[PDB]
């Protein structure tokens, strides 16, 4: 049991199975840009991208909290809020 | 039931029986691509009259998906091992040892670490610093008679660090 | 020091005084606070809550207590020793309770029905006695060492 | 003095001691009435631990 | 030492293995190693300690006790003769539960000497524990916590009345 | 014996002239050395009890009760600090000769020959404790417990007096040799059935039985650790002592007079078993715990069973060091965080470590531990009432699980699971609290070792 | 089987209801036929520790094998075919039980049903 | 995070498997034989095992 | 497409099919608008008490103490001798207690008949 | 025959040093589950041996001493058999617990 | 650059209650087994001779153990 | 090998010291169950025979 953990590591992974999923593009694709504001995709397929992020790795994340990602950048900031990603 | 608002409205009302259904679904079906197949079936249903806004036929419609889940959800649902009810469900909160103990050791022991515990003092400092002033009087300045509310304001004023902190910074790394 | 007035003596009539103090005393709303009522069983002037309580108070609110599910400030419902969390799961089950408590006293009473009915009818396969030669293993059951030898023996077939 | 002079010495102090309540006194003695008994012929433990020569009982 | 005719040892038996194997033998080179490991050198200090007994020696005695009379010889009251004899009917009382014991013991271990055939050779020693029982069951038994000698002798006065009246009835 | 009372007078102007900040070594070493001189007391062999000058005789009922008050004393003696420290000289130096005198008492009770004798020693034993409960019991309804335990016990044991009169000047005198060797058994008429009812009642207030039990738990959760102590292991332990002296007389009755306390005795086990799993305030349970246990006595009483008087006697003193235990546990846990209710402390699993080893310890004493004395007690207990009746063992063993299951509940609640994290005053457990542990649990292993010592007179 | 089938389907009377085995009596379609040589030697069977309920027919083919399974321990497979033998003629021992069934079967049969005909 | 390369579990899986192949027919030859076995079965008694554990 | 899930004492009636958390009036959220008034003003005092450095016992807790002095001692102020609490007190006392009586009346009668009788299988019963 | 009550008394006692070695530890030993696995890997090893001896010929014993509490008629002593099932059940459950030691050690190692 | 600070409750008050324990017992705990084992393998037990003619004892010469 | 040498000869020597003396000098302490005899068996203490068992027939 030793999975080792880092912020630009992790960054890469969200962003990764972000750009896996097809019906955005991966060209306006920032670290931090939004997703219903700028990419336009809705509510209901924004729930099936956290539920991405939970099947990968391995805790949910509750619906108090499901409300407000909305961004790459502060779903690493969550995640990194659960594992206690620093050093 | 819930920090921020006093009430969950009825979107996500709607949004928590989608994650529901669909987490359920995922503990139903094995294999994973059938359950992708039935997931976009699931979809698809709410996809049948998603851009209708008669409120009263929204809700009767919500009832009715209630009914519909309750009848065939699973009875073991897929948790994962860090949920409520799942297979660790904080393990180790045996080895979670409190913050503010530490100091009641020996000081031969605390001359063991020398660095760790003249930092450590280092922060106790910070802490008494800015306690009392900015902390207290921006709690018992922009906060109502009734608070109303329980989101704390940062403390966007001057200096120093958002108000009640100690126990919220200092919690265990969940994994020692 | 604590004030001998935040306890809880008498019963709730009348309508104005002890649903004011109530309200303002268990921190409740006004309407909600509803006492027990006077049964004449002790029981103060204390509320009535709806008892469940505890596999309900969904997990990721985060209040103070983190398996008691508290919030420091409540009425501290009165029967909380039979219901923290390692005590008694009323959790919504996932068929009834009427339907789950007739199959399993369904079940139970059919295999002891069958249990019955197996016990009044064996199984043997075609087999004789267990021969034993010296008078039925005589002077090696119980005893009689020189009683009463009783001949019965087993014939060739 | 709560330890090292009070319970390791009342623990040799009652680990021997004499036959508490005539143990094995009991047992030596047994041991030579039960020969006795068995090498003289009588019935070992004979029934009727007073003699029944010594009783005037109660008549109709 | 102890006395073997009230511990009384069956003949012995044993019988001479005789291989008939060629692997061979672990159990003949596993005791010729205990021996030279073992036997030896805890013999050596015994010996030592036995010399150590040797040197200078000490004695215990049987504490004997004499025959005060009787109970059926004392009056009413007369607390000094009582004692006496009371005393001397409890300490008949504990050589007795001893006399239970010592049997109990035997049938154990003729029990476990027959092995898997307990029902025979062991018929004298369950018809002596028989014996000794009915003695036991019918003499000192249902008299309680509060035994001084007095309720065994009413016991006994009851139970030779009953059996008085038994031979009446059925003489 | 003498020998063992004379230096316990002399003990007691010790502590006058002694200075301050010396008195405390000077009672610890000197208590000591008198329970050393206390453990000489075991001569007892065979056929009588050694008697001698003549008020005084030690059976082995006598001698392991006497010698568990003798080494009771200083622990409790050492137990005792911490919340009267801050006291004044003259209030601790008070406390600490009062603590003597109770000691004195109670052991003149428990050599008494003649029965009047120990009934002014019984009530002897009283009124000091009465005085320390509601002196020093740092609560508000303490003095309501002393006067409901005063008045329950002298009313109780009063008419047992009168009773014990008519039988000096009925019969002859009252050496407990000459109520023996000369009782005539006494018909079934009805001031016999009154006479038996009068001894039986006062000492059945004392233990207590069910119907008379609210006596105990308020004078103990309102008490000091020491009060609390004494009054649990030495009190309850010399009611059952002295229902085993008195039991000797009214033989040919009891049988037929002797029905209806069992049952109320079996059915308050079950019923005081059951009220103490869903109480609150930690320092309840071992209360409710002691009647469960003296109920189980009382049973083993009123038969008659060698077999039963061993059992009782075991109980009675394994009870004695273990509720004790169980009750220096719980003035710890209060000293540690200033609260009495329970749910508030839990955790300490992680913080003061090694007291979750003596916590496991205490409460499996308490569980009957296969080879604790508590289970050996309780196992004869329940052969001998199978021989009373084939159908009892029905309510020894609901007994049992329910022990079992609020012994483990005080255990996996008060010390399991989480820290509240809101508490940042609970210290490293003291040196003196593990000295404790130690000087509670080193006796009880070795009486397991070998218990043939402490079983009854009907050996 | 289909014995106990008919036992419990059809008639009760054909099928004798077992473990009241002898009904019909002895040397009735025996006549002068009994040997059981039963060769164990009694004395010998006690003196040997076998068990109760092994102190049984064929026992001196256990006493072989026991010989040889004493003499030869750590050889692994060598005792057989005297075990072997053991269970051969205890296999004789249960096809002897099974003629005295069906010759108590028959009997009942045969005579029962020729009795009530002409009855 | 597959990873196995463990001497120690190696060890206990080796060695229970070991156990688990010919101890128990070690176990089961020369048990000292303390009942009176069956041994005459008819068919579809014998074949009932394999035939339920098959299908 | 269900049974509509009957509740009990025990199967708790879960938040989804209540149904009264449809017909929303006007005090349902006031009553939660001023719930949340009560929740957000305990959680402010508490984390005032609880993160305060000088702050050296526990937070001292009034509920629980009120909810203590409930279930101890305030029984019995109130209390008035009713006909259901009497009669279900003389029935949980009382009862249970007469029926242990009368099977051990019971037992106890057959064993006394038995071994007055002669033939109590006392073939050795030493420790009564 | 003194070897095989000899050799079952030590395969008991071989079961009690390293609860001496942690009251006698007053250390951090970093080897105490090496100790633990290494004595019962050593009780199975000298306890398979006296099975061994069941199964060639028998001597089929029981042991007894250390009597206590000889209360009334009976009496109870420490007293333990060595037959059949008391014979080969041993050294099953020592293999199978000396794994269990090898992979408590790998399992639990982070502990 | 892998490890870190583990909290730990404490273990100074602890070990200290357990050294003074183990020494405590140590200190006559040692001098009494030597003691013990001393007198009974260099001097011996008793031997179990009978009461010899014209001879009264005393309330000693009854019992194994010298200390006894 | 200081572990093998204390692990299987301290308790070893100390536990044959405990089974010869004082547990034999206790009367019914440890009993043997018997080694079964056979008709083709003779005796190891003294010396003398058994017949053999009698003839097989009827295999
Ligand atoms: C509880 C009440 C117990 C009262 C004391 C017991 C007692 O002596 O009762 C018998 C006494 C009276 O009985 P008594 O002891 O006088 O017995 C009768 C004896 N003669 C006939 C010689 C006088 O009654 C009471 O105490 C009243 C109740």
């Amino acid at each position: 049991d030793a999975p080792p953990l880092t912020l630009e590591g992790i960054k890469d992974r969200v962003l990764y199975v972000l750009k896996l999923y097809d019906k955005i593009d991966p060209e306006k694709l920032s670290v931090n840009s939004h997703f219903m504001k700028d990419l336009g995709l809705d509510s209901l397929d924004q729930v099936e991208i956290i539920m991405a992020m939970e099947d990968e790795f391995g805790f949910e994340i509750p619906d108090i909290d499901a409300e407000k990602l909305m961004c790459p950048q502060e779903i690493v900031d969550y995640i990194a809020d659960k594992k206690d990603v620093y050093e | 039931f819930l920090p921020s608002a006093a009430y969950l409205t009825h979107q996500q009302k709607v949004l928590q029986l989608y994650k529901r259904a669909l987490r359920h679904l995922e503990s139903r079906c094995v294999h994973r691509d059938k359950y992708r197949y039935f997931a976009c079936l699931l979809r698809a249903r709410f996809d049948e009259h998603k851009n209708e806004k008669d409120m009263v036929k929204a809700t009767q419609l919500l009832r009715e998906a209630e009914k519909e889940f309750w009848h065939g959800q699973h009875p073991q649902p897929y948790i994962f091992p860090e949920s409520p009810g799942g297979t660790s469900y904080e393990r180790y909160e045996c080895y979670k040892v409190p913050e503010w103990c530490l100091d009641d050791w020996h000081p031969s022991e605390k001359a063991m670490y020398p660095d760790y515990f003249a930092k450590r003092e280092q922060w106790k400092k910070l802490r008494r610093e800015s306690w009392e002033r900015e902390v207290k009087q921006l709690q018992e300045e922009t906060p109502v008679g009734g608070p109303r509310t329980e989101a704390l304001p940062p403390a966007r004023k001057q200096g120093d660090l958002p108000p009640l902190w100690w126990h919220i910074v200092t919690r265990p790394r969940e994994r020692p | 020091s604590h004030i001998t007035k935040d306890m809880l003596p008498g019963p709730y009539p009348k309508t104005p005084e002890e649903r004011a103090a109530a309200a303002k005393k268990y921190n409740m709303r006004v309407e909600d606070y509803e006492p027990y009522p006077d049964d004449g069983m002790g029981y103060g002037d204390y509320p009535k809550l709806p008892d469940r309580s505890q596999q309900e108070r969904d997990p990721w609110y985060d209040w103070d207590h983190p398996d008691l599910r508290l919030n420091w400030g409540e009425p501290m419902h009165w029967d909380l020793d039979m219901y923290i969390r390692n005590r008694v799961d009323t959790s919504p089950t996932p068929v009834n309770w009427n339907l789950m408590c007739k199959h399993l006293f369904g079940f139970v009473a059919f295999m002891l029905f069958m249990f019955w009915v197996g016990e009044t009818y064996p199984t043997y396969q075609p087999v004789g006695p267990k021969q034993y030669p010296y008078n039925n293993l005589y002077l090696e059951r119980g005893g009689d060492p020189n009683k009463e030898p009783e001949p019965v023996v087993h014939y060739e077939i | 003095f709560g330890f090292s002079i009070v319970l390791v010495l009342g623990s040799t102090f009652v680990a021997y001691l004499p036959d508490y309540r005539m143990q094995e006194w009991a047992r030596r003695e047994a041991e030579r009435l039960v020969k006795y008994r068995e090498a003289h012929g009588l019935p070992l433990m004979e029934s009727n631990c007073f003699d029944p020569s010594k009783i005037q009982l109660p008549e109709d | 030492s102890w006395d073997k005719d009230v511990y009384p040892e069956p003949p012995r038996r044993t019988p001479a293995p005789s291989p008939q194997t060629s692997l061979p033998n672990p159990i003949t080179y596993l005791t010729k190693a205990f021996d030279l490991l073992v036997d030896r050198p805890v013999t050596l200090v015994r010996e030592f300690i036995e010399r150590q007994h040797a040197k200078n020696k000490y004695y215990y005695y049987h504490r004997e006790f004499r025959r005060v009379p009787d109970i059926t010889e004392c009056h009413e009251k007369d607390v000094l003769c009582m004692f006496e004899a009371e005393m001397q009917w409890k300490r008949d009382y504990k050589v007795d539960q001893e006399i239970v014991n010592i049997i109990q013991e035997r049938l154990k271990a003729c029990q476990q000497r027959e092995g898997e055939s307990h029902r025979q050779n062991c018929a004298k020693e369950l018809q002596q524990f028989t014996q000794v029982v009915k003695a036991y069951q019918d003499r000192y038994h249902d008299l309680g916590a509060h035994y001084s000698a007095r309720k065994c002798l009413a016991k006994q006065k009851q139970r030779m009345l009953a059996e008085r009246k038994a031979t009446k009835e059925a003489a | 014996m003498l020998k063992y009372i004379i230096p316990t007078m002399m003990l007691m102007p010790l502590t006058w002239l002694s200075k301050n900040s010396m008195i405390w070594i000077n009672t610890t070493l000197h208590s000591l050395l008198i329970s050393l001189t206390s453990l000489l007391l075991l001569n007892q062999f065979g056929d009588n009890s050694l008697n001698f000058s003549l008020t005084f005789f030690s059976d082995s009922l006598s001698t392991p009760l006497l010698i568990l008050t003798m080494w009771l004393l200083p622990l409790m003696l050492m137990a005792s600090q911490h919340h009267l420290s801050k006291e004044n000289l003259a209030r601790k130096k008070l406390f600490i000769s009062m603590l003597i005198l109770l000691q004195l008492f109670l052991i003149m009770t428990f050599t008494a020959t003649e029965l009047i004798f120990f009934y002014i020693m019984f009530e002897a034993t009283l009124v000091p404790t009465l005085i320390i409960i509601t002196r020093w019991g740092n609560q508000t309804e303490r003095l309501n417990a002393g006067l409901y335990f005063l008045f329950y016990t002298l009313a109780g044991s009063l008419p047992l007096l009168v009773a014990l009169i008519y039988i000096q000047n009925t019969m002859g005198s009252l050496n407990f040799l000459i109520l023996q060797y000369w009782v005539q058994p006494m018909p079934n008429s009805w001031s016999n059935t009154f006479m038996w009812l009068a001894c039986m009642m006062a000492f059945m207030v004392k233990m207590p039985l069910y119907g008379l039990h609210l006596w105990l738990p308020k004078a103990h959760v309102e008490a000091p650790i020491a009060g609390s102590m004494v009054l649990a292991a030495i009190l309850l332990k010399l009611g059952g002592y002295g229902m085993m002296r008195i039991t000797l007389l009214l033989n040919p009755i009891t049988d037929f007079m002797a029905y209806p306390f069992i049952m109320l005795s079996l059915w308050g086990m079950i019923m005081t078993s059951s009220i103490c799993l869903r109480q609150t305030d930690l320092k309840s349970l071992i209360a409710y715990s002691s009647v469960s246990h003296m109920a189980l006595v009382i049973v083993a009483i009123l038969i008659q069973t060698p077999w039963s008087y061993m059992g009782a006697t075991a109980l009675m003193i394994a009870h004695g060091l273990t509720s004790s235990m169980l009750f220096c546990l719980a003035n710890s846990n209060y000293e540690r965080v200033h609260s009495r209710t329970m749910i508030l402390a839990r955790g300490l699993q992680t913080l003061l470590p090694l007291m979750a080893a003596w916590w496991l310890l205490a409460s499996l004493t308490n569980l009957a531990l296969p080879p604790s004395i508590n289970l050996i007690g309780e196992l004869f207990v329940v052969m001998s009432t199978f021989s009373w009746s084939n159908i009892t063992i029905i309510l020894m063993g609901l007994n049992m699980v329910i022990t079992a299951l609020y012994s483990l509940y005080m255990l996996i609640t008060t010390q399991r699971g989480k820290h509240t994290h809101h508490i940042n005053n609970i210290l490293p457990s003291f040196t003196r609290e593990n000295a404790l542990m130690s000087l509670h649990m080193l006796p009880l292993l070795l009486l397991s070792l070998n218990p043939k010592i402490i079983l009854g007179p009907l050996y | 089987g289909a014995h106990l089938a008919r036992r419990y389907l059809g008639d009760a009377s054909v099928e004798p209801e077992p473990l009241r085995m002898p009904t019909f009596p002895p040397d009735y379609g025996f006549p002068e036929r009994k040997e059981r040589e039963m060769v164990a030697t009694q004395q010998e069977m006690n003196d040997a520790q076998l068990v109760l309920q092994q102190r049984d027919y064929c026992a001196h083919y256990l006493i072989r094998f026991l010989k040889c399974k004493r003499d030869s321990f750590p050889n692994f497979l060598a005792c057989k075919h005297e075990q072997h033998d053991w269970d051969y003629c205890e296999h004789l021992d249960y096809v002897k039980r099974m003629k005295e069934f069906e010759r108590e079967r028959r009997l009942l049969q045969r005579k029962k049903r020729r009795e009530q005909r002409e009855a | 995070n597959i990873n196995e390369n463990n001497p120690f579990l190696i060890n206990s899986i080796k060695r229970l498997l070991i156990g688990s192949l010919f101890a128990g027919f070690i176990i089961s030859n020369n048990i000292p034989p303390m009942t009176i076995p069956q041994m005459t079965m008819p068919h579809y008694l014998k074949m009932t095992a394999l035939t339920v554990t098959i299908l | 497409s269900f049974p509509k899930y009957e509740p009990s004492r025990l199967a708790s009636l879960p938040t989804t099919l209540d149904p009264a958390e449809y017909d929303i009036s006007s005090e349902t959220r006031k009553a939660q608008a001023e719930r949340l008034a009560i929740r957000s003003r305990l959680k402010r005092e508490y984390q005032l008490q609880y993160n305060d450095p000088s702050r050296r016992g526990v937070v001292e807790d009034p509920a629980l103490i009120r909810w203590t002095c409930a279930r101890s001692a305030n029984v019995y102020p109130n209390f008035r001798p009713n006909t259901k609490t009497s009669l279900l007190g003389a029935l949980f006392g009382i009862g249970p207690l007469i029926f242990w009586y009368y099977v051990f009346k019971t037992d106890r009668d057959r064993k006394e008949k038995l071994i007055q009788e002669g033939k109590l299988d006392r073939t050795f019963n030493i420790s009564y | 025959m003194n070897l095989f009550s000899s050799l079952t008394l030590v395969t008991l006692i071989l079961l009690t040093m390293p609860i001496a070695a942690i009251n006698f530890n007053t250390h951090k030993f970093t080897n105490y589950p090496l100790y633990v696995k290494t004595t019962i890997s050593c009780a199975f090893i000298t306890s398979m041996i006296p099975t061994m001896m069941f199964i060639h010929t028998g001597q089929e014993m029981i042991i007894s001493n250390w009597h206590w509490l000889t209360i009334q008629t009976l009496k109870l002593s420490l007293s333990f058999k060595m037959d059949f099932f008391s014979m080969m059940f041993v050294p099953v459950a020592l293999f199978v617990t000396w794994s269990i030691m090898e992979f408590s050690m790998w399992y639990m190692h982070s502990d | 650059g892998k490890r870190l600070f583990i909290i730990k409750p404490s273990g100074f008050y602890d070990k200290r209650f357990l050294k003074l324990l183990r020494f405590y017992i140590l200190l006559t705990g040692i001098p009494v087994v030597i003691g013990i084992t001393l007198i009974n393998v260099f001097i011996g037990e008793a031997e179990l001779a009978e009461i010899p003619e014209g001879y009264v004892p005393e309330h000693w010469e009854y019992f194994k153990h010298p200390i006894s | 090998s200081i572990f093998a040498f204390t692990h299987v000869l301290i308790p070893v020597w100390i536990i044959h010291y405990y089974l010869k003396y004082h547990v034999t000098t206790k009367p019914y302490t440890i009993v043997e169950k018997k080694p079964r005899i056979f008709p083709g068996d003779t005796i190891l203490e003294t010396g003398e025979v058994i017949p053999p068992m009698k003839e097989f027939p009827d295999q």
